[PDB]
RNA sequence: GGCUGAGUAGCUCAAAGUAGAGCAUAGUAAUGUCUGUGUUCGAUCCACAGCUCAGCCACCA
RNA sequence: CAGUCGCGUAAGCGGGGCAUAGGAUCACAAGAUACAAAAAGGAAAGAUCUUGGAUUUUUGGAAAAGCUACGCUAGGGAUAA
RNA sequence: CUGAAAAUUUCCAGUGUAAAAGGUAAUCGAUAAGAUAUAAUUGAAACACCUUUAUUUUUCUAUCGUAUUAUUAAACCUUAAAUUAAGGAACAAUUGUUAGAAGACAGUUUAUGCGGGGCACAGGCCCCAUAAAGAGUAAAUGGGUGUGUCUAAAA
RNA sequence: AUUCUAUGAUUAGUGUGAACGAAAAUAGAGCAGCCUAUUAAAAUAAGUAAAAUGGCUUUAAAGCUGUUUGAAUAUUGUGGG
């Protein structure tokens, strides 16, 4: 324990397009890590990245975003 | 309006006058307690003394 | 037990009351002596209650 | 291998408390037709000290007798009894009190070195579950208003 | 002993807030007593269920009515139930003698004041079920509900015993498997010494 | 600031804003004139 | 390191003190000294 | 200046329900928990204070 | 001189030792004082008084090893052959 | 000692593998019997049951870390106008930070005194003589095993 | 508003030292405001303000900056000093 720690990044917010397996639903927020979004899903259509303005367009808040879902099936 | 002085603030006060009367209290505490505090120093003596202050 | 009892709060310095040092060292006792080295007892009283304890 | 010197001290962030009205109405249910000359509550004060230091040994005068009361400090709690089941919120209540001040008084007493902070307050009876205590006294149930009974 | 351990044990013994024997007792009823024998034999397993099943729930929701047992050891004992429902139209009577619970009969059935009319309701070789529902009917109560978070404590704490006997049983088999091990390891040590 | 104002709060300066102040209030802003008496 | 400096604390609690050195191997020290806050001979013990 | 880990037969090393086995000493025998102070039924053991200390940071102005 | 203590019948004596042999600022640390407080209320960092740690030993107080015959400049019979 | 479920605690005696303390005299046995416990025995300490703690051990979970394996399944890298190709691969490489480290390289110091300089030695303080009857008085002048102390006063 | 000169000022302040060294304000030279800018430019500003770390500047603030991280929405008290 201290009173400051290594800066760590979270994640991107993003909404998943499709429904890929072990990750979560369609239409599904969660914050994912930013290679397999840069790499993976953003260029194969699989997610979108969810900015302030998606947000607004969609009518959902910051407060709306989910969890990863290991378990996850088809 | 400014922090203290203003309208309906309250001056702070300076450290050493916030506990000036809780110091001068303890002055007045320890002096009373001295004429037992002294008996006590040459009845036991001053080898066989064991409180000293921490 | 008045005197040690008593406060005087004397007007010092940027309006404040507080008891100076010195009133609070003679509340124990009047300068000349150092309070609590005076014997309280004397010899011959001292004397007179060994031959009353031995008397009875 | 490994060694601590300290009590396991857990986290009491989640931990749900009962105020001493809503804690009575729970366990003077499960006492029903007890007979309550031989049922008395208990009161388990976890400390915050270290098993280095030294224990309680003192003894407290209670305003209402129970059975002058005796409590020791075995393992980083307390454990006596405050109060028997007839006993009215009103009397249990300041039964506590002295138990809790005349235990601040002694820690208070004691060294600065490693001053015992407390860190819960259980109440159970001799045949009840044990449930935390929160510093309030009434109930959260408007509803409900103390009562006495058997 | 963690606080979360407690914590189980506790939510889960407090199922006297439930809907197995819980209501609302009316304003009208003023107190009750029972009193029965210590064994079960003779017709006394009914009454003993309903005390330790039931009669907990009502002093949850009428923690004001004072209900009293009155136990004994003479077996054939009459175990029978007297309900004070007349409270002569709520009247407030000065109704201060009152005894208390006990073991050994020292607290029987008292005389009704004026203003008081008992209930009797007999109990004998009979079950809870038949004995409970004879109270509800007779002393006219509205039964309370029990609100979506009890309904989730009834489900958390049943799956938690699939997950507790699943244990019970796997940290036996290794304890069993153990004693078994261990007691053959002592074994061969003794046939060793005589050899 | 308040050593500026209790200067000029005071009847012994003859300060302009010593009208603001009662017979038995004191110029400071923090201290207090205490009370004499056994209690 | 033979000898320390040590310092003996009025029990006044006035702050004031005097200094002196005394060798390890040796009690502390106690002095009846007088006290220029107080004006007043009091009792002054070692710190430690 | 500041915390930390150690001390048991003559010498080695072991071990809260024990003081063991070697070597040394005189095939056959004997040898001891740094000290005080505590807790618990009981302490090589838990605790406290010193003694001896070693080890690690710091003053080195 | 003021303060307030010890001893002495008293006069009086006592601001270490029969005398003559070891250091400052600065920085840091522990106490007091109540001075100032960069808008204001506080505080920080400062100021005054007391005190401590120095082969600051080149001891009026630099953190500091050599070769040149490949040698250079400015001077010195203030200096050697 | 991240938390959860479950379980575990053996000197002799002791019904027997007593974890500890606190509270308690009844608890269990669907209506018929009896098992537990209290008693009594043993022991320093006596047991069910309800509580709060202590020690230890499994699985799950959290965290950290090592080793390995896979990867147009478009990280990156290599050949390649540079491709659904081939190989490597979460390494390497680069950036930032941190530690170690070559007079390889750079700046600077290495002084002064001295019957020339070099080597050597020397630097503050105290006593005596030289010192010429006040004080002062030099020399790589003569003496000294001189000095960086000791000391709270009492049993 | 910017710019130029003088005073403020061998000052505040910094620095072991040697030294370095402001601003408010004042006087003078000039004077000019605007976004429909008199040449064609905002739908009022997010990897931004800011923080940790390595540096610059510097009085510890403000300002500049590589790396790793990362806000809020107007005096109805939001944001910077
Ligand atoms: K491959
Ligand atoms: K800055
Ligand atoms: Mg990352
Ligand atoms: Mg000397
Ligand atoms: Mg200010
Ligand atoms: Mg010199
Ligand atoms: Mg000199
Ligand atoms: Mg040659
Ligand atoms: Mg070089
Ligand atoms: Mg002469
Ligand atoms: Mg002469
Ligand atoms: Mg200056
Ligand atoms: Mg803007
Ligand atoms: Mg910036
Ligand atoms: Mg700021
Ligand atoms: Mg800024």
């Amino acid at each position: 324990a201290s009173h400051r720690m290594r800066l760590q990044d979270q994640g991107v917010v993003v909404r998943l397009l499709e429904d890929i397996p072990k990750f979560g639903r369609k239409h599904a927020i969660f914050r994912i890590e930013r290679g397999r979004m840069r790499n993976e899903w953003f260029p194969k259509n699989k997610a979108e990245y969810m900015t302030p303005a998606r947000f607004q367009e969609l009518g959902l808040t910051r407060d709306a975003i989910g969890e990863v879902d290991r378990s996850f099936v088809i | 309006r400014v922090k203290g002085t203003g309208v309906g603030e309250k001056v702070k006060g300076h450290k050493h006058e916030r506990t000036l009367v809780a110091k001068m209290e303890k002055r007045r505490e320890a002096m009373l307690a001295m004429p037992d505090l002294i008996r006590e120093w040459k009845k036991v003596g001053k080898r066989n003394w064991t409180k000293f202050p921490k | 037990l008045a005197r040690r009892g008593t406060r005087v709060l004397r007007l010092m310095n940027n309006y404040s009351y507080r008891e100076t040092n010195w009133e609070i060292g003679r509340l124990i006792g009047d300068p000349g002596s150092v309070p609590g080295t005076e014997k309280v007892g004397s010899r011959k009283a001292k004397f007179r209650a060994r031959r009353r304890r031995r008397n009875t | 291998k490994k060694q601590y010197k300290f009590f396991k001290s857990w986290d009491l962030t989640g931990q749900q408390q009962f105020s001493l009205c809503d804690a009575m109405r729970y366990l003077r249910a499960v006492e029903v037709g007890q007979p309550p000359l031989s049922v008395k509550y208990e009161v388990h004060v976890k400390l915050r000290t270290k098993k280095n230091g030294p224990v309680v040994r003192d003894r407290v005068r209670l305003p209402t007798p129970v059975k002058m009361d005796e409590y020791r400090e075995r393992n980083g709690v307390v454990r006596m009894a405050v109060g028997q089941l007839g006993f009215t919120p009103k009397q249990l209540a300041e039964n506590i009190r002295v138990f809790m001040a005349k235990i601040k008084s002694d820690i208070g007493k004691l060294d600065d070195t490693t001053p015992k902070m407390v860190e819960e307050v259980v109440l159970s009876t001799t045949h009840g579950p044990g449930m935390s205590l929160n510093a309030e006294f009434a109930p959260t149930d408007d509803k409900i208003k103390p009562e006495d009974l058997e | 002993v963690g606080v979360i351990r407690r914590l189980n044990v506790v939510r889960e013994l407090l199922n006297i807030r439930a809907g197995p024997g819980a209501a609302l007792l009316p304003k009208e009823v003023t107190k009750v007593h029972m009193q029965f024998a210590h064994r079960i034999e003779e017709g006394h397993m009914g009454p003993r269920k309903f005390w330790r099943e039931n009669l907990p729930k009502l002093k949850y929701w009428n923690p004001a009515v004072p209900m009293v047992i009155n136990r004994t050891t003479d077996q054939k004992g009459p175990a029978v139930m007297t309900i004070y429902f007349r409270d002569d139209k709520d009247a407030k009577p000065s109704s201060t003698p009152f005894p208390t619970s006990s073991a050994d009969g020292s607290s029987p059935a008292p005389k009704p004041a004026q203003g008081e009319r008992i209930v009797t309701i007999d109990m004998k070789n009979r079950n809870s079920s038949v004995i409970l529902k004879e109270f509800l009917d007779k002393t006219g109560a509205v039964a309370v509900q029990p609100t979506a978070k009890d309904e989730e404590e009834f489900r958390e704490f049943e799956d938690l015993h699939r997950r507790s006997e699943i244990d019970r049983e796997r940290i036996r088999k290794m304890n069993d498997a153990k004693k078994r091990e261990k007691a053959m390891l002592a074994k061969a040590m003794s046939d060793a010494q005589s050899i | 600031s308040r050593w500026d104002i209790e200067y000029y709060r005071d009847p012994a300066h003859r300060g302009y804003l010593s009208h603001q102040l009662a017979p038995g209030e004191s110029p400071s802003l923090y201290f207090k004139v205490p009370t004499g008496g056994e209690k | 390191s033979r000898i320390i400096n040590v310092r003996l604390i009025s029990m006044a609690m006035t702050g004031y003190f005097y200094t002196f050195t005394r060798p390890r191997t040796s009690l502390p020290m106690s002095m009846l000294k007088y006290d220029p806050i107080v004006r007043r001979k009091v009792l002054f013990l070692e710190q430690k």
